[PDB]
C-alpha cells in the first residue's frame, strides 16, 4: 500500500518565489 | 489531498536514506524487504525477533539447495 | 540567500559584495538576521570567487600591448579549467534545492578542491599580464610553475600549456613539407630566442632550418 | 543564557573563527568566555587553537616557492587532511533545529589526536626541505601505535613521490636538472672534459632520504653518472636502456646498474 | 492489517515459495514472534546511532560515519516513524563485515528496572 | 466570471496583464528576501521610502529574455529607448535583493542589441548591388538555426526547472562567435 | 607534576647512546604535557535549606559532570595534583543519607582521574612501543566511558534518573576503571617499560581466572601489547 503509493511521479519543477522546499 | 501527498513524497524519502543504510551495511535486505519490517515495527515488533526470522528464512533457501 | 551568493562568487558582484578593482567582492554591509561570525566565513568565501571574476577580465581584454596567436590560445585554456567550477556551482545549487539546511561552510568545503588550483594560477596570470610576455617565452613561464609541487596545480597548466604546442605543431609543420617560413611574426629568416623556447635545444632549430630551407630549392 | 548558544559559538571556534560570547583574548592563550558549562567549553576551545596553529602554515607555504617541490607536496597533504576535518563541521550545523553528547565531546575525541599529531608534525619538520623534511617523517614511523603509524604512512606516501620522480630522472637519463636542492647528488658548473668521471657528479649528505640507504644513494650517483657519459662521449644511444618500497629499490636499481655498465 | 498475513508477506518475500509452497517455517516463526512483539531492552534511539558509527568503522570506512550522521538528521527531519529504534536495531543486528570481551562495546540496560 | 475567471486560475496574466502578483508564496527568508531586506531598510529607519515594482517570479523572465535573444522585438520586459534595448528596473523577484537582477538583465540586453541590429538590417532588404543581398542570406541562414535551438528548449520548460546559469552557459558556444 | 619533565629527556639522552646505528629519536611539543584541558579532570547558596526531593536532583546533576572530571556546583576537586591519588569534597551542609551514598560513588571519579593522567603522560616515546600499544588500548574504554555518561545525561533529562538507579548503573563501569587504574599505578611504581611491563600483564591475566570479566579485559590488552614485540 505505501509501495502502491509508492509509484507516483514527482515534480521537479522547485520555484524561486518558492526556493525553499516546495511542493 | 495535496500535503497529505508530500507526506508520501517526504516517507519515500526517508525510506531511499533507510535503503542506502541498508545497502552500505552490506545486509541481504532491499527496499521491498524493508518496507515491509517498517510496517511490523509500526505494528510493534522485537528487532531481534525479526532478525531472528530472517536469519532462519535465509537459511531456507540453503534447505532446498 | 542560497542562490544569492551562488551568483555572487560567479560573474555577478551584487551589492551585498561589492565589486572593486583594488579588491572586489568586499562585504560591508551589516545584516541583524545572520549572525555576527558569518562575516568571516563569507570573507573565507569572496577570496575565491575574487580569482574568478579576474580570470574573466583577463579574456575580456583580449581573447601594441599584449598579441600574438600564443595569446590567442593562453586565454583559450583558462576558460577550460574553468568549466568544472561552473558544474560544480551546478550541484551546490541542486543540493540546496531538496535541503536547505546547509550553511556557508558546506559551500566553503566543497569548493576547498579549488583553493589549491585557482590560488597558484593566479599568481602566474599576473606574472604574464605585468611583464609583457608576448612572445613564445610565455610557454616557458607556465613549464616554470607548471612543475609545482602540488599535485592540481601540475594537472591544470600541463593542459594549458598543450594546447600551445598544439599551435606550435602547426606552424613547424607548415615550415618543414611546405617551405613556408613567417607563418606567425614575432611576438634572412632564422628563429631567435624570443621565438624559441628554453627547453628545446639550439641544435634542433638549426637542423629544422635547414629541413625547411631545402624545399624551396 | 543558555548551552546552546554556547554550542553555537564552539561549532565556529572549531573553524578557527571567533563566537559572539566567546572570544579569542590573546594567541598564546586559550579561548576565553566573552558554571559547569563554563568549565567544560575550554577543553573544546583547545581544538580550535591547535588548528589555528595547522591552518597558518599552511596558508603560508602553499604560496612559498623556494620551499621545494617537497615541501610543497607537505603543503598538499595538510591541506587535504584538513578537508575532512571540515565535513564534521557541516553536519553539526545543518543538525541544528539531543545536540549534546556531552557537547559533542565523544565524537570530536578522535580528531582532537589527529590534530595534535599534526600540530607535532609540523613542528618537527620545521625548517626543513628534500631528504631533512624526509627524515623527519621517518621520525614518528618508530612508533607502536596503530593510529600514529596508519597516520604517518600515508603522509610519507605523499612525500616520497618528487624524490623518486627524481630518482627514475637520474636512471634513465642521468641528466641532473633540478632547481631547488632536494636531490643527494650535485652536479658542477662545469661541464669536464675528461673529469666528467671523477668530477662532475658529487654525493650531496644532506638531502639522502631516511627510506635510502647510503650505498644506494652511492650506487644510483653511479647509473646516473654511467648514462650521463654514455651520452657525451660514447654516443650509443639504446633509447630508454634500463617502512620501505616493499623492496622495489633493490629490485629495480641493481639491474638498471648491472645493465648499464654491461653496455659501457 | 494483522501481524500474521505480514509475517506471510515476509516469507514470501525471503524464500521464493509460495504460502502454500511453504508454512513449516512460518508456523515455527509464528511461536518465536509471539510475545516478543515490543522492546526488551532499552529503546532508545540514541544508543543505536551510536553503535551502528561503531558498526561504521569497524568496516574502516570514515567517510560513510559522517554520512550516517546526515541519514539520521533525514530520519528526524521528516518523522514519519514512530519507533525509530527497532528498525535501526534491526538493520544493525543483520549487518555483513566486507572486510569474549563486551566492555569496549555499548551494552544495553536489561530493563530489570524499568517497564517495557 | 466564466472566461475571465479561467484566465485568473489557468492562466498567469499578472505583469504583463497589470494585475498584481498572487502567485502562492510559502515565505521563510530563501524567497522572503524582499520583506527581510524592508525590514533590515526599516531598523537603518528609511524613512518609508518606497520602490513600486511589479513582483514577477523567474522563470517567465528567461522565456522572455530567450525570446529577446531569439530576435522578435516589442517585450515587457526591457524598455527600449532609442532603438537599444536596456534593462527595466521596475521588476522584481524576491531574492537578488534587485541588484543582481539588474546586472544579468544588462547582461542579456548587451547581447540582445547586437543581435536586434543585424536582424534590422536584414529587415531593412524586405521593406542592382547583388552582394550586399546575397551578404544578408548568409545571415539570415546562421539566424534561422540560432533560433532553433532556442525554440528548442522553450518547449522544454512547458513539461523540471531551469534557471539563468543554466541559460547562459548554455549559450556559451554560440555568444562566442556572435563576437 | 614536576617530576616527568626530568625522566623522559634523561631516558630519552640513554637510548640516544645506547642505540649502534643512528640518531634521530622523537619529540612531542611541550604542551601535550603543560595543557590541564588535555585531561578529562583538570549558585553558591547553600544547599541543605531546599526541599529534599531537589537536593537529590541537583547532586545527580553535578555528579554526572563529575564522572568524566569536569568540576560541579557543589562539587570541589581537592587540589594535590600529584600521584595517582585525587580527591572531591561535596558540601558540608548536606543531608547524610545521600552523603554516604556520594562518599561511594566518588571512585569512579578518581578511577577516571588516575586514568586519564596516565595515558597523556605516558604518550612519550622513552616507554617504547609497547608502552604506547598499552596506551593504545586504554583510551578505547575511557571513549567507552563518555558513551554511558551521554546515555545516562540523557536519560536524566526526562526525569527518570535518581541515585539509586544511579548507583546500580555506574557499578559495572566502577570496576573496569579500578582494574585500569590498579594497573597504571603498578606500571608506574616499578617504572617499568619494554618487556617488564610486557610479563606484568603476562601475570595479571593468569591472576584473574574466576573472575572472567577482567580475564577478557587483560587478555585483550596482552594481544594488543605484543604487536610491536
Amino acid at each position: 500500500l505505501w509501495e502502491a503509493a509508492l509509484t507516483y511521479e514527482a515534480s521537479k519543477r522547485r520555484c524561486w518565489e518558492r526556493v525553499g522546499c516546495p511542493p | 489531498a495535496a500535503a497529505a501527498a508530500a507526506n508520501l513524497n517526504a516517507v519515500r524519502e526517508t525510506m531511499d536514506v533507510l535503503l542506502e543504510i541498508s545497502r552500505i551495511l552490506n545486509t541481504g535486505l532491499d527496499m521491498e524487504t524493508l518496507s515491509i519490517c517498517v510496517r511490523l515495527c509500526e505494528q510493534g515488533i522485537n528487532p531481534e525477533a525479526l532478525s531472528s526470522v530472517i536469519k532462519e528464512l535465509r537459511k531456507a533457501t540453503e534447505a532446498l539447495k | 540567500m542560497i542562490h544569492e551568493l551562488l551568483l555572487a562568487l560567479s560573474g555577478y558582484p551584487g551589492s551585498i559584495f561589492t565589486w572593486n578593482k583594488r579588491s572586489g567582492l568586499q562585504v560591508s554591509q551589516d545584516f541583524p538576521f545572520l549572525h555576527p561570525s558569518e562575516t568571516s566565513v563569507l570573507n573565507r568565501l569572496c577570496r575565491l570567487g575574487t580569482d574568478y571574476i579576474r580570470f574573466t577580465e583577463f579574456i575580456e581584454q583580449y581573447t601594441g600591448g599584449l598579441h600574438g596567436i600564443y595569446l590567442r590560445a593562453f586565454c583559450t585554456g583558462l576558460d577550460s579549467v574553468l568549466q568544472p567550477y561552473r558544474q560544480a556551482l551546478l550541484d551546490l545549487e541542486q543540493e540546496f534545492l531538496g535541503d536547505p539546511h546547509l550553511s556557508i561552510s558546506h559551500v566553503n568545503y566543497f569548493l576547498d578542491q579549488f583553493q589549491l588550483l585557482f590560488p597558484s594560477v593566479m599568481v602566474v596570470v599576473e606574472q604574464i599580464k605585468s611583464q609583457k610576455i608576448h612572445g613564445c617565452q610565455i610557454l616557458e613561464t607556465v613549464y616554470k610553475h607548471s612543475c609545482g609541487g602540488l599535485p592540481p596545480v601540475r594537472s591544470a597548466l600541463e593542459k594549458i600549456l598543450a594546447v600551445c604546442h598544439g599551435v606550435m605543431y602547426k606552424q613547424l609543420s607548415a615550415w618543414m613539407l611546405h617551405g613556408l617560413l613567417l607563418d606567425q611574426h614575432e611576438e634572412q629568416f632564422s628563429l631567435r630566442v624570443e621565438i624559441l623556447p628554453s627547453y628545446i635545444p639550439v641544435r634542433v632549430a638549426e637542423k629544422i632550418l635547414f629541413v625547411g630551407e631545402s624545399v624551396q630549392m | 543564557i543558555t548551552e546552546a548558544a554556547l554550542v553555537r559559538d564552539i561549532l565556529y571556534v572549531f573553524q578557527g573563527i571567533d563566537g559572539k560570547n566567546i572570544k579569542m583574548n590573546n594567541t598564546e592563550n586559550c579561548y576565553k568566555v566573552e558554571r559547569s558549562l563554563r568549565d567544560t567549553a575550554v577543553r573544546l576551545s583547545e581544538l580550535g587553537w591547535l588548528h589555528n596553529k595547522i591552518r597558518r602554515y599552511t596558508d603560508q607555504r602553499s604560496l612559498d616557492r623556494s620551499f621545494g617541490l617537497v615541501g610543497q607536496s607537505f603543503c598538499a597533504a595538510l591541506h587535504q587532511e584538513l578537508r575532512e576535518y571540515y565535513r564534521l563541521l557541516s553536519v553539526l550545523h545543518s543538525q541544528l533545529q539531543s545536540l549534546t553528547l556531552r557537547r559533542l565531546l565523544v565524537w570530536t575525541y578522535d580528531p582532537k589526536i589527529r590534530l595534535k599529531t599534526l600540530a607535532a608534525l609540523v613542528d618537527h619538520c620545521q625548517g626543513r626541505k628534500g631528504g631533512e623534511l624526509a627524515s623527519a617523517v621517518h621520525a614518528y614511523t618508530k612508533t607502536g601505535d596503530p593510529y600514529m603509524r596508519s597516520l604517518v604512512q600515508h603522509i610519507l606516501s605523499l612525500v616520497s613521490h618528487p624524490v623518486l620522480s627524481f630518482l627514475y630522472r637520474w636512471i634513465y637519463d642521468g641528466e641532473l636538472e633540478d632547481t631547488y636542492h632536494e636531490f643527494f647528488v650535485a652536479s658542477d658548473p662545469t661541464v669536464k672534459t675528461d673529469r666528467l668521471w671523477h668530477d662532475k657528479y658529487t654525493l650531496r649528505k644532506s638531502m639522502i632520504p631516511s627510506f635510502m640507504t647510503m650505498d644506494q644513494s652511492r650506487k644510483v650517483l653511479l647509473i646516473g653518472k654511467s648514462i650521463n657519459f654514455l651520452h657525451q662521449v660514447c654516443h650509443d644511444q639504446t633509447p630508454t636502456t634500463k617502512t620501505d618500497l616493499e623492496n622495489a629499490f633493490q629490485g629495480k636499481i641493481d639491474a638498471a646498474y648491472f645493465e648499464t655498465s654491461k653496455y659501457l | 492489517k494483522s501481524p500474521n498475513v505480514l509475517l506471510q508477506n515476509l516469507c514470501c518475500r525471503i524464500l521464493g515459495r509460495s504460502e502454500a509452497d511453504v508454512a513449516q517455517q512460518f508456523q515455527y516463526a509464528v511461536r518465536v514472534i509471539g510475545s516478543n512483539f515490543a522492546p526488551t531492552v532499552e529503546r532508545d534511539e540514541f544508543l543505536v546511532a551510536e553503535k551502528i558509527k561503531k558498526e561504521l568503522i569497524r568496516q574502516r570506512r570514515e567517510a560513510d560515519a559522517a554520512l550516517f550522521s546526515e541519514l539520521h538528521r533525514k530520519l528526524h527531519s521528516q518523522g514519519v516513524l514512530k519507533n525509530k529504534w527497532s528498525i535501526l536495531y534491526l538493520l544493525l543486528s543483520l549487518s555483513e563485515d566486507p572486510r569474549s570481551y563486551a566492555t569496549l562495546f555499548a551494552q544495553a540496560l536489561p530493563r530489570d528496572a524499568h517497564s517495557t | 466570471p466564466d472566461d475571465r475567471s479561467w484566465l485568473e486560475h489557468h492562466v498567469v496574466h499578472q505583469y504583463w496583464t497589470a494585475r498584481p502578483s498572487q502567485f502562492p508564496h510559502s515565505l521563510h527568508l530563501h524567497s522572503n528576501l524582499a520583506a527581510v531586506w524592508d525590514q533590515h531598510l526599516y531598523s537603518s529607519d528609511p524613512l518609508y521610502v518606497p520602490d513600486d515594482r511589479v513582483l514577477v517570479t523567474e522563470t517567465q523572465v528567461i522565456r522572455e529574455t530567450l525570446w529577446l535573444l531569439s530576435g522578435v522585438k516589442k517585450l515587457f520586459i526591457f524598455q527600449l529607448i532609442d532603438g537599444k534595448v536596456t534593462v527595466r528596473n521596475n521588476i522584481i523577484v524576491t531574492h537578488l535583493t534587485h541588484s543582481c537582477l539588474r546586472s544579468v538583465l544588462e547582461q542579456i540586453a548587451a547581447y540582445g542589441q547586437v543581435v536586434f541590429r543585424l536582424q534590422e538590417f536584414i529587415d531593412e532588404v524586405m521593406g542592382p548591388f547583388r552582394t550586399y543581398q546575397a551578404f544578408m542570406w548568409a545571415l539570415y541562414k546562421y539566424f534561422i538555426s540560432f533560433k532553433e535551438e532556442l525554440a528548442e528548449i522553450e518547449k522544454c520548460i512547458i513539461n523540471t526547472t531551469i534557471t539563468l546559469a543554466i541559460v547562459v552557459d548554455k549559450l556559451a558556444p554560440r555568444l562566442s562567435q556572435l563576437k | 607534576l614536576q617530576q616527568s619533565l626530568e625522566l623522559k629527556r634523561k631516558m630519552l639522552r640513554d637510548k640516544q647512546n645506547k642505540k649502534n646505528s643512528g640518531q634521530h629519536l622523537p619529540i612531542f611539543p611541550a604542551w601535550v604535557y603543560e595543557r590541564p584541558a588535555l585531561i578529562g579532570d583538570f549558585t553558591a547558596l547553600p544547599i541543605g535549606t531546599l526541599p529534599l526531593a531537589s537536593q537529590e536532583s541537583a547532586v545527580v546533576e553535578d555528579l554526572l559532570y563529575v564522572l568524566v572530571g569536569v568540576d560541579g556546583r557543589y562539587v570541589s576537586a581537592q587540589p594535590l595534583a600529584g600521584r595517582q591519588s585525587r580527591t572531591f569534597l561535596v558540601d558540608p551542609n548536606l543531608d547524610l543519607s545521600i552523603r554516604e551514598l556520594v562518599h561511594r560513588i566518588l571512585p569512579v571519579a578518581a578511577s577516571y582521574s588516575a586514568v586519564t593522567r596516565f595515558i597523556e603522560e605516558k604518550s612519550s616515546f622513552e616507554y617504547g612501543q609497547v608502552n604506547h600499544a598499552l596506551a593504545a588500548a586504554m583510551r578505547t574504554l575511557v571513549k567507552e566511558h563518555l558513551i554511558l555518561v551521554s546515555q545516562l545525561e540523557q536519560l536524566h533529562r526526562q526525569g527518570l534518573l535518581s541515585l539509586q538507579k544511579l548507583w546500580f548503573y555506574i557499578q559495572p563501569a566502577m570496576r573496569t576503571m579500578d582494574i585500569l587504574a590498579s594497573l597504571a599505578t603498578s606500571v608506574d611504581k616499578g617504572e617499568c617499560l619494554g618487556g617488564s611491563t610486557l610479563s606484568l600483564l603476562h601475570d595479571r591475566s593468569f591472576s584473574y581466572t574466576g573472575d572472567s570479566q577482567a580475564q577478557e579485559l587483560c587478555l585483550y590488552l596482552t594481544k594488543a601489547a605484543s604487536a610491536p614485540y
